[PDB]
Formats: C-alpha cells, structure tokens, sequence
C-alpha cells in the first residue's frame, strides 16, 4: 500500500525580493559564461584542423559519437573543460579526448575518443589522466568501453609526465587488461592512425574494428623502420594494412568507410549477452513541485551569504518529497532519504558549519543506508572564515573522523556535487574526490582549496604581525595588505571552478538547472553494477 | 481471530463531524452505526465508461451512484441529487505554522487600477477601500483585511495587476 | 501443462445422523465458550483503567494496532490467552502485551504492544515469555519488529521469574542486537513510560520514535524533564523522529516501513488459488468434543486445502499415519497426519515423507491427534523405539518451515515425532477440543493401579476397589485440569486456540509469513537403519 | 624477539591489618561452608540407596565418571548444587544428575551420567534443565557427549514442568539429533534400567553400549505391555534383551559389566579420528606472582566495602602481566590483555559504578577483542546503594546500551566470573547468563538480583511514605520496617548464591583459591571450537 499522503520540501521563492534578482542576474551570467566557453571547446582544433579532416574522408569526433549512440538518446559527457589553460601558450580543447557514457544498442558504455583535430590527437598529460578517469568510471560501475582511435603518439616535449609513472599512459594498458578479466568489454575502432605504443589499443581490445583506407596500427612507425633497419615503407603498408586485417590477423572486423565502422560496431556491442538488472527497488517517477531555474536565485554567486540547502533538495527529488533524519539533532547538517527518477537516495547535505553533533549525525546516516543498499548523494557548502570558523575544534576533530571513516567505508553508489565552498578536511567528510564518489560535480559558483582564501590572509596577518611585533621592527597596516592581496589573488584563481575542472578535479562543470537530469542520467550508469556488502573499520567511540 | 473489527471513522458534512462505526462483517458485508442507528451496507465498485459507479445496498435499499474522490473531498452523484463529504485532514499533515498575518488581499482577476484610496504610510481599519479595479467591465473593490498601518503600495493608478498579485505590504505587528 | 483433472478428497456427512448431531452441538459450545472469553481479553484492564488511559489521550493499546496496519488487512494475533488464570488472585488479560503479525506499507511485520491498562504494563513472567516467543518468530521469519512501548518496569514481587536467567527479561535486549544484525529492522515507537530495563527498548532500536509530551526515557526513574521527547529528540539525541501524538507516532511508523527498501521473494512455485469443495463448519459435527471416538483425518485435510485435492503418498502401507502433497492458498505443503496409533510401519512411511519434503524445499503441516505408540513384545523385538526415533531424528533436522496443529489428544513420544513446541515448528496450533499431557489421564490412572495394587497384594494388606477410586479419582482430575487448551495456552505452549471453522485462514496467513525467509538445505543425521 | 622486560600487577597485602584478618576469617568460613556441603552432595541418595546400587554388581555412578576419563586427569564437574533446597520436602541431591568436563583417551568429552541413587534415577525439571545446559555447553565448544544412561523416567507429579514446553524433556533428543548431523559425537552406555521415553536416548545416538544383564531399553516399560495387552513379560526379556543386542539391533556394542562398558567407551572415543587445533597464539605458561589464597583477605565477605580489581587480576594471570587498555578514562571500569595457562585473553572487570565513559570504554574494548580473535574474561563486581548508585542516569541508558549491543554480538568464546554484586540492567552489560557466556561461575559470597535488597526497601520507603503523606493518614517510622524488612530478607534469601546456583543460572560456586584452575580448564575446552568472525549491529552513536 503506497497510498499514503505525505509532506513535500520546498517554499515558493520571494520573486520580487532584491536579493533574489540580485542571486539570478548573477547566476545567469555564469551559466551563460558557461555555455558560450563549451561552443568554443566544441570546435576542437579549429576551422583549418576541421577542413583539413573532413577532406581525408573521416568524420569529426563528436559526429562518430552521434551516429554511435541510440537515436535520439541523451550523451552525458565528462570532463569538458579538461586542459583549459593547463599549458601556458598551447590551447587543447578538451584535452585532445572527448569522454562520456551513452546508450549503444540499449546498453550504457563509456565512449573514449582521440580528437585527431587537437594537435594531431598526440597524449598530453592531461589527456592521459582524462582516459584513465573515463576507465576508472567504466570499471566500478562495469560499463563496456568503446575507443574510437585516432591519436598521434606521446608529447615528446612533456614525456617525462606521460609515460614513466603508474598513473601515466602504462596505465591505460593495464586497465583494459583487467577489465576484460572481468567480463568488461573492451571495443576498439582504429577510425585513424595508431601511432607507435598506440597500436596495443586495437591489440589488447576483445574485439577489434579498423577502417579500410583510414586505419594504420604500427608499434614501429615507418620513420623508426627507416632509421633502425633504413627500409622506406608506406603507412598503410607498414600497418593498419589488409595485412594487418588479414595477413597479421590483429584486426577482427573490417570496415569501409567511418559509416561503416560505427554500424559495426553496435552490432558488436548487441551480441554483448548482456542484460542490466537492479538490485534497489523502483517506483514510478515525479517532477519536482518546484521549478530549477529558481535554484539561480535561491543560490546565486556570493558565497557569504547563507541559504536552506532543503531548497535545492526540493528543487531535484521526486515530487519534491524527503523524509528527514535526526532533524533537530546536529541541524546545520541535513540527512533523509528520498527518490530521483525512482531509485532511491541517502542525500547528507551542509547547512552550515560542521559540529560534533553534525559529524555523529552522518556517521549514523551512512551506517543506515549501508545496511540497506541505498545510494548516497552528497551535497557540498562547506563554510569558511565566520566566527563560527574561529571555533575550539578539538571536539570537531575527535567527532569528525568518525565521519570521514565511515564514509569511505562505505560501498553504496557515492555521488558528490559541490554546490559551493570546499574547504579543510570538510571535504574529507563530505566525500571528496580523495574518498572515489562514483561521479563529482560542481556549479559554476563553487570554491574548493586547503582553506579559504581569506582565512590564509588572516593566518599569516596573524605569523609576520607576531614575527615584527615580536622582533620588535613595527609592521604597518599598509605592510599588512603587501601580505595578504597576493595571497586572495592566489587562492581565488586557485579554487575557480575553471581551473578546478581545467585539471580532472571533477568530472564536468553542470548547470544547477541541469542537476536533476545529470544525478538522474549518474545514478543510472552507477546501477549497473551490484552492490557489495559493506565492511566498516573500528568506530573510535 | 475469534473477534469482529470495528473501525472508528470520521466524515465532515458542512461543520458537522459525523462520527461512524464500521464493523467488517464476516460474509463481506458492513454494519455501520451512525449515533443511535445501525445499517447495514454492502456494495461494489464498477465502472462505465471512463467514470466509476458505485453500487451499494443500505438496509435492504439499493442505488447507483457516480463516485469521485478528488483532494479531500467525496463526490457522490446520483438522479436524486449530488453530495460532498469531506474527509478530514491530519493536523501533521497540514502544514504546521500555518500562514499567518496575511496582508494583500489579492485582485480577484487581471484588471486596470481605477483608484487608489491608500498613501505609502497610512492607518487603516478593517473594512477601508484601498484600491479600486476594474476587470472585464466589473467593478471590484479591495478592502483592508486587518486595522494594521500600510508599509507600502505595490502599484498606482493606471497600473495593470495580475490576478492573485499582492496589491499592499502592511506593517509587520 | 496443468489441464488434468484429478480425484478430489472429502464426502458428504449424514447431517441427520444422531452423532453429527451431537458432535455439531458439543463443538459449537466450545467455540462460542471461546469466542466470549476472547470478548472479556478484549477489554484489557476494565472500564476505569481505559477510561483513565484516554483521559491522558492516548490511544488504547488494540486502536493503535488498527491504526498502524494497512486499511482492512487481516492481523495474526498470538497467544490470546497467555495469563489466563495464571496468577492466583491477578487477571492479567494476555498477558499485559498484545504480539501479533500484520502488514505495514504492504510489509509483513512483528507488532509487540505493551497494554498499559492492564497492571499499569507491568512484566509479569507470563509477560517476558509471550513478547520472547513474538521475537522467536520474527527472527525465524525475517519479520520487522515494531515495538509499542508503553510499560511500567518490571513486577517486584515476581522479579526472580523475570529477571535473572537466560530466558529472562535481558534476553529481550539479546534479540533486538541479534535481528539487528541479520538486516531485520527493528523498530521503536516510546508512546509511553519506559523505565530502567525499558528505556533500553528505544535505545537499542535502528529507528526511534517518540511522542511529544506521553513518552519518558530513563535509565533511573519530573518525568518529562528527566526524559521526554523533547530531552531525547533535541538533546540526548536517543530519539529519532519526533511525534505530536499517538495518530502522528503510527504515521510515522509506516513511514519508516516503507523506507526498508526490502521486497519479498518466494522461493517455492505457485498455483492459483481455490476453495475447498465442502464446508468447513462441517468440521463441527465431524470432530466434536469426545476424543475417544475416531474421524478419519482426510475429512479434515478435505475441508482445508484448495479444492480438496490431495495426493496420498503409500496410502495402503501404514495407514494409521497420512502423508500426501496438497496447496493451500496456492503455496504447495506436505501434510502429516495422524490416523490411528503410530506403528513401526507408520514411522518408516513418516521418515521417508520427510526426507521427500526437505529434497523439494516443500513446507511441512502436522496434524497432531495421538493416542499412543503400539505396545506389544513383538513391536519393541522389531525396534518400534528405533523406528519411532527415525521420525523424531528426520523431523528435528528438517529445515523447511513447519506448522503444527493439535486437533485431538498429544501424549507421550507421539508428540516429538509430530513436530511439538520441543522441535521448533514455525507455529503451533491446538483447537478447542485438544488434549496434552506426558499420557493420558486414564493410562496414569490404570498404571497408578497396578503399582498400588501390587503395593498391598504383594505387601500383603488388602487394597480394595473403593482404595482404588481413592487413587484414580484425583489423578483423573489433575491431567483433565492440565491437560485442557486453556491451561496450555494461558502458558505460552502453542500460539493460539483457533475455531476449527478458522483453520483455513490461519494456515494461510502463517505460511505465507514464514515464506519471507529462503529455505535453506537440510542436513541430515546419521539414520539408524 | 620476547625478551622484553615488562611491569607486573599486584601488590602485598597488609597481613597484620585487622581488615585483612577480618575479611579472610569471613571467607574462610564461607569457603569451609561450600567444602562441607559438597562433601554430603558427594553421598548422592545415602547408604542404604548406595548398598543397594552395589548389590546389583553396579558401579556407583562417580566411581564410573573416574573410571571413563584419563588416569590423574582433573574433572570439571558442573552446577553441583542444581536442587539444592529446590524442592519443600525432597532432597535431590546435585539434581539427580552428574555433569561435567574430562578427558576421555586424550579427548575433552562431556559425560552426563545418571544418578540411580538419586530417587531411582527420575527426572525432576532441574534434573532436565541442567541436563540441558551441558548439551548447550557441549554444542557451544564441539564437545563429544557421553551419556551413563541409568534412568526411571520422568518425575508424574511435576510432569507438567518436564513434558511440554521447548525446554522441556523433549529438548534433550532435539539436541542429540542437531549434533549428531554437525558431526558431534554422540554416545550412549545404557549401564542400568531404561524408562519409557529414555529407550531414545539410546537409539539416538551415534554408537550405543549396552550391559549385559543390567542395562533394560524399552519405549513401554513390562507394566505397560501388561495393561495395554494383558500381558507379562520380564525387563530382561522386554528390552536392554540380548534381544536389544542382537534381534532388535539398537545395541552396537556388547558389555559384560560396567567396567567392561567404561573399557569400550575408551575404545570409541580413540576411533573419532579428531585432533584438536588452536586457533589463537600460544605462549609458555607461568604462575601468578602472588599467592591466590590471599584473596580471602583482599576481598572479604562485605559488598559494601571495595576492592581493587586488579589485585584479584594479578593473582590469576601469567606471571601477574597485564597491559590496561585506557587507564585513566572511565577508570571505574578496568580492561586490559593477559594471558592464563598461555592463552591470550581480554578482561573486563566493575572497579566501581559504571559511567558513559565506562560503558564507552568497554564497548571500544570489546571491538579489539573479536577483531583479533580474543577470548574475553569478565568479572563481575556491580555496586548498589551508593550515594553513586543515587545519580542522573539519562546518560547511564544512552551509553550503556552500546555495551549491551557489542557484548551480545560478540563470537569469541566469553566466560564471566561473579566475584560480587550482579543487579540491574549491570548485569547485563557484563555478559550475564542471558547473553550465553560459554561459562558463568560465582564466588560463595556474590549476590544477584533485580536490584540491590537496600535499594528496593529505600525504593519501598519512598512510595509508600508517599502513599500515606499525599493520602493524609500519618505512616510512622515503625510502619517503614514493617515495610522495609520483609523485603530486605526476601533479597538476601533470593540473592544468596545458592539459591542461584540451586537454579541452573550459574555453572557453579567456585573456591577463589581456585579460580585460575577452572579458568584454565574452561577456556581450554572453549577452544575447541574455531572461533567465528563477528557481525555488529549498528553502534547508536
Ligand atoms: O637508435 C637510433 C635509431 C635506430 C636504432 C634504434 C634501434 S632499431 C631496433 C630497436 N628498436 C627500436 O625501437 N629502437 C632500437
Ligand atoms: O465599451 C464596450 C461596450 C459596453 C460599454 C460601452 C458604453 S455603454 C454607454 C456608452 N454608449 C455607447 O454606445 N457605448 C458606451
Ligand atoms: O489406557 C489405559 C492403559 C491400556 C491402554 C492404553 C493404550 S495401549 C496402546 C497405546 N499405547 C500406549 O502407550 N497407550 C495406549
């Protein structure tokens, strides 16, 4: 009997408030800051890279993703800001890589193309974390993963961060390795050349396609045959040749054209024997009572000001309904359960600063849906300089431990979406990118850094006024500010949301209207996989 | 087991709480007492068409009627007559800190601000016409829902309001 | 393909026959005997007690399991009768708690309720033993418990019966941490006092819920500053939702029901269900009241499972025993039942049932009406106790759910081999007519007769048939007093007495609670061939 | 590397202290009084019951249990006072029955043997209550159980407390039946008569011994057969026949005389093919450093005084060596690691009345232990009536319970020890009997209860100079011990160890002196069972 009546979250916001004109008009020009720079990404290497692709008869990256993935179904991609302003005078959209996870013949996979448009598709640093962030997604939540190959080799001048270390591009190899011992699927289509050290990618693959004309696998280049044996060979003589399709027998399945290759390759995918099953139970689905384009209002930019994170929660669950736990214990932490697109969900979420009371609380919540295999969601404002912040935290540090503990134990499907500040060890707690959330994301308006960029100001106004008072030198309010503007400047440029995502911090940077469709599309993928048993360590009582 | 069940049910008809007792009969049927009465009441659901009918015998006397049960309310249509029965609500369930100190009373439609008889300070009593509005050809005018003093005005004479648009802010007392 | 037709089990009985009609009448006055008592339980403490319990308002203790359970489901109630003139001058009205299994938010669940109008809800040692057995049964089930705690402590003057030993008060809390750690919530609703031991029941809880102003918390016992919702809720922490008043707490409850995030599985295979093709008040004039005349049990399986079909296994061999393969609600059960005295054939048949119904994962139903085993040299030269043991042994190992139901005598050996309270059966049933004892009431008489008879004939002194009745007569009487259901079930021996016209439904609601948890393999022990 | 040198525990006592020579005096006369009544429980019916046992060329059932086990090995015999006073009018001494612990050809077997001196053997309801507890004992440590079988049946005029219920006679074959199928051996010598009902205890085991002339076995007894069908026939020729033996086929072996049993016991037990194997570490075995007999005068005969627990800790470890575990937070509780015959063991001990930081102590301390596979020894010394025992315990329940909840779910083998008081919710939090301590032993001057006899007349005291001061009728101070003294006799009689050992809720009233002896021996018998890993419920943080 599901025929109850119940409460719902949620108040109507104060449309004509300033404060909430204010919070929108500010809200709107990051999204639209957003959106404008994702345009510019789109294009990839450019206009002269673009013709220049087309005219040797290849599709362009994101069109191969099109025609890949079931019509009309929606593509969520990861990391689009990977590698934005990374390196000094070198622009790479993207990264060189476009990742994401999309629906091909039914079944959720991860998609990892080589934009060849980028710098001829060479791996620079970036692009080796970027892939091995998209395999790490694939292989704890057991998602097939599809490579579209067409890359140019290693960086030379950057080596030194690409190929010696574990998390360097070895790494790629050892992935696929252990994913196929898992009965993950491995597909590789060489729609391009496969430079030296590439040409295992189509090798170490369960299967393998490679486009007649287009396609070249080599683990010699023809320049390294000509310097090691002075022997002149054409590319596709050398590799990704019939021989290789035939003679050497490296390639599986053998295509005319790009067209062909993609069609391939859902037709590889179909004889998958694979058939997705749920361990949680399902109920229909509900909009929300309340529309989520008020979230830029109720949010805005200004990280000083404090708002109800209930409000975000009712802006994204299944009929804006939430069973709250504990609610008047430890209150500036939120914790109850609800539903998003039927699955259902644990959602710890800050209002406020942490205290012994807040921390005990989590820990308690996450026991809870451990026990009974619910999804954890996890919503990240942590606050930062208040006299609040100026607190005794021996207490804090004895409680919150317990938190961070439990939490990482935890083995649930953890999402984390930081809709604000990030700062100290309340990251830890909240499930951080150290604690492997099955996704992260962050608003545009978000801050993460050890601390906040004022409390390092203050700290050191506090070191060099004792270092001169001390001394005995007198240091002037003006000396004051010689100390602590470059310091603001640092930490603000430092925590931007840009370069934050710029290195593979989080996977993508999503417009708050958009956040029920991308926790919908997360928690989907993140099912995939059944869910273990969770063991926990001691709990320091 | 080895005992009837009695249920305590409550029904609203205008103010009246009517307080019934249902017991679940073995055979199916229902005995229900309504103050010092007893009947006795058995029926079924069908339906017709898109629209569901029930029918139901009551001491013996049998009818068909058209049954809608909408938010609250029970909707019982029949050729003798319609009937609304409410259902009364949970106190939890109704929001607890319900509204309170309302000020604007709001335009009864979207029409043209024909006069405005209140200045941005000023003390008023239950019952003073503070703005006068015409809607479709039909004169309305707002009264001061409480003898607070104005805080301000959300709009001149002239000036089109949207239907259940607050029209003034009083003084928080 | 399931379009066979088959033979179907049951004939109609001569109503106009003089026995029918006797036995109808003695069995319909033990049934509305049993209906009126059940009547008075119902009102629990008296009319000044209740009166004063709403004065407080608070729900009574049965409206607040009708509230709490979805509308219009049927609930399971267990051992109505515990406490029945238990206690020498104290009525204590089931016991001072009220234990059964209903379906919250479509779960099946273990609902314990203290009756605080009864003795202020003191724990008599009655008390500890009926909310045990509650908690035996979910456990073995897999049922959530849903605890109504409104309780006064413990009863002083009976505390070595309540608190010290293992299946004493502080097992209680035993089984809360035991279910809490196999994933079979537990769940806490403070709508009332709980004091030293009880204040334990909340805090030992996975969920708590507590009322606003009615509900006290203390591990020493004003009352609301010291405990209370608002204490608990905002700084003790101990409560987890808080209630405004009872309505609100029940509300709730289903609430966190639903939040379980747990869907039933049925491991067996399952039938549409039918009706029984005879009537089952029949079962009145087909049984009666006088245990010493005989009814072929078939008549009874015909009037209980879906439409009387039933297939007998080795009918002709051990025919004082019965087992075949029937459906009851659509779930597919083996029954065992007794027809006549056990043989060492009818133990042989029994073991080889058993072992049948474990290899399919078939669940098992007794139906106990014994009269003995056969005596006889011949019978004990042949290991009659080596082949009754073969069924005592094949029965205590079986791992598929058994339900037991007494519906005539159970005496002696014959009750462990059918499946007694000593060997676990997920529910045990007896009807009005049913008889318990180590022997029956005339077999102790007549032995009692020989050894004093041989007393004086041997010693010498004459003993005379009058000294005989001086020595039957008062044996007599103590096992017809101890022996009557109502004194086996005022002691927490079997879950209920049932009407026989009831049997059915019973059946049906307990094996569909007991089908909540997997079936796992049986293992077996060394069969002494 | 073990050659670190480390502290000991311990102290000497005041010998000349007049509290010493006062508090060995009180327990001297207290041990004396056990010593004594042992002696007449050992004469078990008395001499003319005895005489007529021997005359029948029967071994009396002790010198039986000395004849099965090894030559020189120590017995541990168990609730040698079941019965005790028990009953109005009849004495049953040790219950009817024999229980205990030896070895048998190098084997720790459980011999349950029959005392036929005893009112012929009948079973009384503790008679099956501790017969039970040495089944629950036997399965709990995978001990092979041995039963000298000489029985009358069941006691007629208590039948209704020995037939019925789970616990009641039937039980007993319940158990056979379940250890039987876990390959826990179960053996049978019928030395003498067996009852209706008994003739199973025979059939049900795994091997089965049979005396020629004495042993009888048959479901009806020859009185039976005589009124069911009118016919006469010999216990020799009914049953226990060379019939039995060898028409019938219920005897397995056959016996000349009771030596002749015992002999082929032996035999059966060396044909198990079992060997033992010790899950936990073992180191060298080593005395204590201090006398044990000096506990008489450390701990005295008066609850009301206090001791240390750590003095009666060193004088029953290893060498006197113990590492405490969060000495001086919640110091009223002790906790700490030693060692008793080699064995690693955690030991939890009252050094006063219990606080949350006690309860969270222990419950930190308890985790230790079943993560690392330790035995736990707890000793019990709760107080009562203290200005302490007259405090808020709001705090009390919130944390005790979290003791209660990880002492009940804990699978290393525990044994508790009463050295003192056991009242109130105290008890359980210190593995009282309803939390299946594998063992559970008490000093001759421990008391348990509800609640101390003091603090239930002080309780009494209060309500009814209530009832009388709120009603208006004056209630004078003779009225209160009107009131109070019936109550305090009723406590101290209830609370007197042998009215709980005369119950089956202790495994006996143990010597101090005597102490590490029966710890040794018990935990050694615990240990045959590999210890299971353990699963906590949710910790109420
Ligand atoms: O070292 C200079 C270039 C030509 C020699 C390099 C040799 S060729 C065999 C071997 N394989 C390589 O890739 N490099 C070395
Ligand atoms: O304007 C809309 C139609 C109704 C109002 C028109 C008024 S009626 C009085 C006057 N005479 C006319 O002919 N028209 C206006
Ligand atoms: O009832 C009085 C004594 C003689 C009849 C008892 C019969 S004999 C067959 C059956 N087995 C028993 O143990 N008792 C009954």
């Amino acid at each position: 009997y599901h025929g109850d009546s119940v409460a719902s979250l949620g108040t109507q916001p104060d449309l004509g408030s300033a404060l909430y004109q204010e919070n929108y008009k500010q809200m709107k020009a990051l999204v639209n800051q957003l959106h404008e720079r994702v345009e510019h990404i789109k294009l990839g290497g450019g206009e002269k890279a673009r013709a220049l692709h087309i005219s040797r008869g290849k599709l362009l990256p994101r069109e191969r993703i099109d025609n890949l993935i079931d019509p009309g179904s929606p593509f969520l991609e990861l990391s689009q800001f990977a590698g934005y302003q990374l390196y000094d005078n070198e622009e790479v959209p993207g990264g060189g890589i476009i990742t994401g996870i999309g629906r091909v013949s039914g079944v959720e996979c991860m998609i990892i193309a080589n934009d060849a448009t980028v710098k001829g598709g060479a791996y620079y640093p970036v692009t080796v974390k970027k892939q091995l962030r998209a395999q790490e997604i694939a292989m704890q939540n057991r998602l097939p993963c599809i490579y579209l190959v067409d890359s140019g080799g290693a960086y030379l001048p950057r080596q030194a961060d690409v190929f010696p270390d574990r998390d360097h591009f070895g790494r790629t190899f050892y992935n696929q390795a252990i994913m196929s011992s898992k009965n993950i699927a491995q597909i590789a289509v060489v729609m391009g050349s496969c430079t030296a050290g590439g040409a295992y990618v189509p090798a170490m693959a369960d299967e393998n396609i490679i486009v007649r004309k287009q396609g070249t696998i080599f683990l010699a280049g023809p320049p390294l045959v000509k310097a090691a044996t002075g022997e002149e060979v054409s590319a596709e003589d050398l590799g990704g040749a019939d021989l290789h399709c035939r003679k050497s027998g490296v390639s599986d399945h053998w295509a005319l054209d790009d067209h062909h290759a993609l069609h391939l390759t859902r037709k590889v995918v179909r004889n998958l024997n694979y058939q997705k099953k749920l361990d949680v139970t399902i109920e229909p689905s509900e909009e929300p009572l309340f529309p989520a384009d008020e979230l830029y209002g109720i949010v805005g930019a200004n990280l000083k000001r404090s708002f109800d994170v209930r409000e975000v929660i009712a802006r994204i669950v299944d009929g804006s309904r939430f069973t709250e736990f504990k609610a008047f214990y430890g209150d500036t932490l939120v914790t109850g359960f609800a539903r998003i697109f039927g699955y259902p969900v644990g959602i710890v979420g800050n209002n406020g600063v942490l205290f012994s009371e807040s921390a005990k609380k989590g820990t308690h919540f996450v026991q809870l849906c451990c026990q009974r295999n619910i999804p954890l969601l996890f919503l990240q404002n942590i606050t930062g300089f208040m006299v609040g912040r100026e607190y005794e935290a021996e207490g804090i540090a004895k409680d919150g431990a317990k938190m961070v503990a439990a939490v990482a134990c935890a083995q649930v499907p953890k999402i984390t979406l930081i809709i604000g500040g990030s700062y100290g060890a309340g990251n830890y707690g909240m499930c951080g990118r150290a604690y492997s959330p099955r996704f992260l994301y962050i608003w545009p308006n978000a801050r993460i850094s050890v601390m906040g960029g004022e409390q390092a100001a203050n700290v050191l106004a506090t070191i060099t006024k004792d270092q001169r008072a001390r001394e005995g030198k007198q240091f002037s309010s003006a000396d004051e500010a010689a100390l602590k503007e470059p310091i603001i400047k640092k930490f603000e440029e430092e925590g931007n949301p840009y370069y934050s995502s710029a290195r593979v911090w989080d996977d993508g940077i999503i417009d708050p209207a958009d956040t029920r469709l991308v926790l919908g599309l997360s928690f989907s993928a993140a099912l995939n996989a059944p869910i273990e048993k969770t063991d926990f360590g001691i709990f320091r009582m | 087991l080895n005992i009837s069940y009695t249920r305590n049910m409550t029904l609203k008809d205008g103010k009246n709480n009517v307080a019934i007792a249902v017991t679940y009969n073995h055979d199916g049927s229902y005995s229900m007492q309504i103050e010092d009465k007893t009947f006795q009441v058995l029926g079924n659901l069908y339906s017709e068409g898109d629209c569901t009918y029930l029918k139901c015998s009551v001491n013996g006397v049998a009818s068909k009627a058209k049954l809608i049960i909408l938010e609250n309310t029970i909707y019982l249509f029949s050729k003798e007559g319609s009937i609304e029965i409410d259902i009364p609500v949970p106190k939890y369930l109704s929001s607890v800190s319900s509204q309170e100190t309302q000020g604007g009373p709001l335009a009864p439609m979207t029409g043209t601000i024909e006069k405005v008889f209140v200045k941005a300070g000023d003390k008023v009593k239950a019952g003073d016409s503070l703005m006068v509005m015409i809607a479709m050809k039909m004169e309305h005018t707002i009264k001061s829902p409480k003898d607070g003093t104005v805080k301000k005005v959300f709009y001149r004479e002239g000036a089109q309001a949207n239907r259940h648009t607050p029209l003034v802010e009083f003084e928080e007392e």
